[PDB]
């Protein structure tokens, strides 16, 4: 959990959205941390409702 | 830990930049309730005046 953290730290503060192709974790999905971040694929948490 | 005494938004942004560069605990004081998008858990910002 290193590359997603720096990626969200840099672009998130600039209000520059970032699309996460290889991110299946909802940790950076609080709508507060990484306010400018997009998920190309859902995390496993959604699969929990499955 | 570090202590910050910001008096402007730019000061808070610069402090957040330096803190993320350091990734360490830093204390900052805001004259009121300051909603800051900087979500680094290592930064502790205290509103000087409580909400009325």
């Amino acid at each position: 959990h290193f590359t997603p953290t720096p990626v969200s730290y840099t672009a998130g503060f600039y209000r520059i959205p970032v699309l996460g192709l290889t991110t299946r974790m909802s940790i950076y999905s609080d709508k507060s941390i990484h306010l400018s971040f997009l998920r190309t694929v859902p995390p496993y948490s959604h699969q929990s409702s499955v | 830990a570090l202590l910050a005494f910001p008096q402007s938004q730019g000061e808070m942004m610069e402090l957040d930049l330096v803190s993320l560069v350091l990734h360490i605990p830093v204390i900052s004081i805001v004259r009121h309730e300051f909603p800051r998008e900087s979500q680094n858990p290592l930064h502790l910002q205290l509103s000087l005046e409580n909400s009325l």
